[PDB]
RNA sequence: GAUGUCGGCUCAUCACAUCCUGGGGCUGAAGUAGGUCCCAAGGGUAUGGCUGUUCGCCAUUUAAAGUGGUACGCGAGCUGGGUUUAGAACGUCGUGAGACAGUUCGGUCCCUAUCUGCCGUGGGCGCUGGAGAACUGAGGGGGGCUGCUCCUAGUACGAGAGGACCGGAGUGGACGCAUCACUGGUGUUCGGGUUGUCAUGCCAAUGGCACUGCCCGGUAGCUAAAUGCGGAAGAGAUAAGUGCUGAAAGCAUCUAAGCACGAAACUUGCCCCGAGAUGAGUUCUCCCUGACCCUUUAAGGGUCCUGAAGGAACGUUGAAGACGACGACGUUGAUAGGCCGGGUGUGUAAGCGCAGCGAUGCGUUGAGCUAACCGGUACUAAUGAACCGUGAGGCUUAACCUU
RNA sequence: AAUUCCUUGUCGGGUAAGUUCCGACCUGCACGAAUGGCGUAAUGAUGGCCAGGCUGUCUCCACCCGAGACUCAGUGAAAUU
RNA sequence: CACAGGUGGUCAGGUAGAGAAUACCAAGGCGCUUGAGAGAACUCGGGUGAAGGAACUAGGCAAAAUGGUGCCGUAACUUC
RNA sequence: AGGACCGAACCGACUAAUGUUGAAAAAUUAGCGGAUGACUUGUGGCUGGGGGUGAAAGGCCAAUCAAACCGGGAGAUAGCU
């Protein structure tokens, strides 16, 4: 939910 | 990573062909006290090729 | 044409009246002895199988103690095979001395490289080392990338990786020959060769030339 | 009920519409140097400034800094600057919440590899009696780059300026392999200097700890920046191309018959692997020359005697090694440790004496100590045995022994 | 310009070479005066830029000391299917 | 969880030191509940490095470097 | 004298690496900021869910926050899988 997996 | 089917136990079984264990071969005798002792070991009693190595 | 077999005994320099010095590996090549010759009636080619050194007798076995009986020549450390080059006649239990090399003037030596054991990608290939900084994680000395995306959908046969290094077969050519000593059995040749001290090495004279 | 994205890094692989090198036709090709087209994919094919950039511009190189495909190759390989969350501003739009493909500062990149694949390394069995070696080479990989200078020759060519083809020699760049003799790095297993503190009763002398306390040197090994070598020549068949003879077609014509040249491509030549090459090959050497019983009577089973060549195991081990493997050796013995001698390194130990009030200096003294190195030495450990492996090796046919 | 789309505006400085930076110019796409304008010493784990020193960040990696990885004995998971 | 975390008050030795920092120690308490070998790649935490010295990179990230006391000396600018 | 300076305890959390089926459902290591103050800390108390508190991030209110948790309406409804 954040960019990149899972940032 | 991780495996997409289970392996079969016929593949565990052939990756364990390697696993047998190996018994020694045969097992030297003392020529003095006479007992059986694994070959360039001290017997149980303290004996190394009939020399009474320390025992206490 | 045939070549001789030694060892190497290690490196040193030779300093020449002008002033300089030839670095000069020593190979002593006592005599080797002709232990079995072939022909193209019996083995379909020519050759010729020569024996060096000296072995233990308790330690030679039967099948081979027959062989050098045979031959009628004392046990050597091992046997090594020479082409001859249709011009080449030898007789079996003939000696084989260094002077073979009086006049060739530069000589290919073979021998077994050093062993470096399981070596990694720079080392063995030159790989070019990633950052040591900059953000990368625990890929400092890795390969990297190994091969494309789907399409090929695999990697290449012959991809260069870590794993064994050296203990093998290398040829040097073309040596220039320094010094040809039969007294002291000893042959110089300008620089280094394969293998470590004491290793077994095979002289023939420069293929190119 | 997820197929991770721009750029960079690492590692690549193929195509040829060829950037360089190689071979040619034409030229408004004198030469040098070019233009254009054909053949050719063997190898080679910049570093930096700016920007997240690809790109581009610029600086300076190079024989050249090729064009493309590979999920605009490659994040279960790395990165996270760009893009694309949540914070916050500027410009702009909106009454406002907010918004912009406008800008600006900040902002978690997870996965121990089952399978395929790949790089290495073993076990099993097979190859038809067993065993120890040396080979043949079907096949497969590696390698294949090129500058500059000099001679030919200031010759050919040219009004001059300028300036060769062909051929030969030398010396470099990049790349690859090997090596440690030299030059060096490293050398927490060698020696020394030195700070603080604790301890060995104390002095003296040493040791522990403080990143090896901090440092100065340095053996062996490993190693590059160190020093040796390599790309080839040659051969076969060709590409584009050039030809000879020669008809169809009285001529002409490189082609239809026939014949000769022709490139870094192709097949060899060079290096490495290689008989699981089940098409399992070849050569040399070595070992085994028992006696019975049963029966569904055969490539049959069992008992007794026998246990070879050789192997394995165990031990001491190696410039061999992840483990296996591989090499050396096991008392008829230098395999390892120790020991002896030497070398090397460090740099004048301790004790004692002398000089000085003392810190210290000097003599004994290039002393003491000294790892992996060199040459020697059975002092220690590598034990007699035991274990595995057998007892002449199927059938058919042919030629031979008894051509 | 934390604001400028065109745009790496133009010129100068700095560099062998500067889409960033600094100083000017003003054609302000779309600054502007308490949702403040323009200056400002000091302050800042704040943004941008340039120097000296320093270095394995790099050219280009080499060796060494430790903890894992590897082997033996004991214990003994996980995602997935 | 026999978990590298969190948890208020009190006591405050010696040498060096400005010090409750830091190093080595006293009293006292501990070696952290798998070990044994080997000395590959690679990862982690460190040491050293020829010549060059930011050529790295989005960016000097990281690392290296500076580091104490006394005396001397100290610019633009400034709200002095 | 000082929301003064350097720096331990103490309170913080700027950078990097490690870890990411971790030793740990946010920590470790090396650096870093404040450190007489708008400071920090023990004990007890008060503020309750469209409400609290908030040097203001939609932060925090028991590992849960653009409307906490527990029970109930309740087998809400689901033209969708």
């Amino acid at each position: 939910x954040t960019x990149p997996f899972x940032x | 990573a991780v495996q997409q089917n289970k392996p079969t136990r016929s593949k565990r079984g052939m990756r364990r062909s390697h696993d047998a264990l190996t018994a020694v071969t045969s097992l030297s005798v003392d020529k003095t006290s006479g007992e059986k002792h694994l070959r360039h070991h001290i017997t149980a009693d303290g004996y190394y090729r009939g020399r009474k190595v320390i025992a206490k | 044409m045939i070549g001789l077999v030694g060892k190497k005994v290690g490196m040193t320099r030779i300093f020449t009246e002008d002033g300089v010095s030839i670095p000069v590996t020593v190979i002593e090549v006592e005599a080797n002895r002709v232990t079995q010759v072939k022909d193209l009636a019996n083995d379909g080619y020519r050759a010729i199988q020569v024996t060096t050194g000296a072995k233990k007798a308790n330690r030679v076995t039967k099948p081979e103690a027959g062989h050098f009986a045979k031959a009628g020549v004392e046990a050597g450390r091992g046997l090594w095979e020479f082409r001859l080059a249709e011009g080449e006649e030898f007789t079996v239990g003939q000696s084989i001395s260094v002077e073979l090399f009086a006049d060739v003037k530069k000589v290919d030596v073979t021998g077994t490289s050093k062993g470096k054991g399981f070596a990694g990608t720079v080392k063995r290939w030159n790989f070019r080392t990633q950052d040591a900084t900059h953000g990368n994680s625990l890929s400092h000395r890795v390969p990297g990338s190994i091969g494309q995306n789907q399409t090929p959908g695999k990697v290449f046969k012959g991809k260069k990786m870590a794993g064994q290094m050296g203990n093998e077969r290398v040829t040097v050519q073309s040596l220039d020959v320094v010094r040809v000593d039969a007294e002291r059995n000893l042959l110089l040749v300008k620089g280094a060769v394969p293998g470590a001290t004491g290793s077994d090495l095979i002289v023939k004279p420069a293929v190119k030339a």
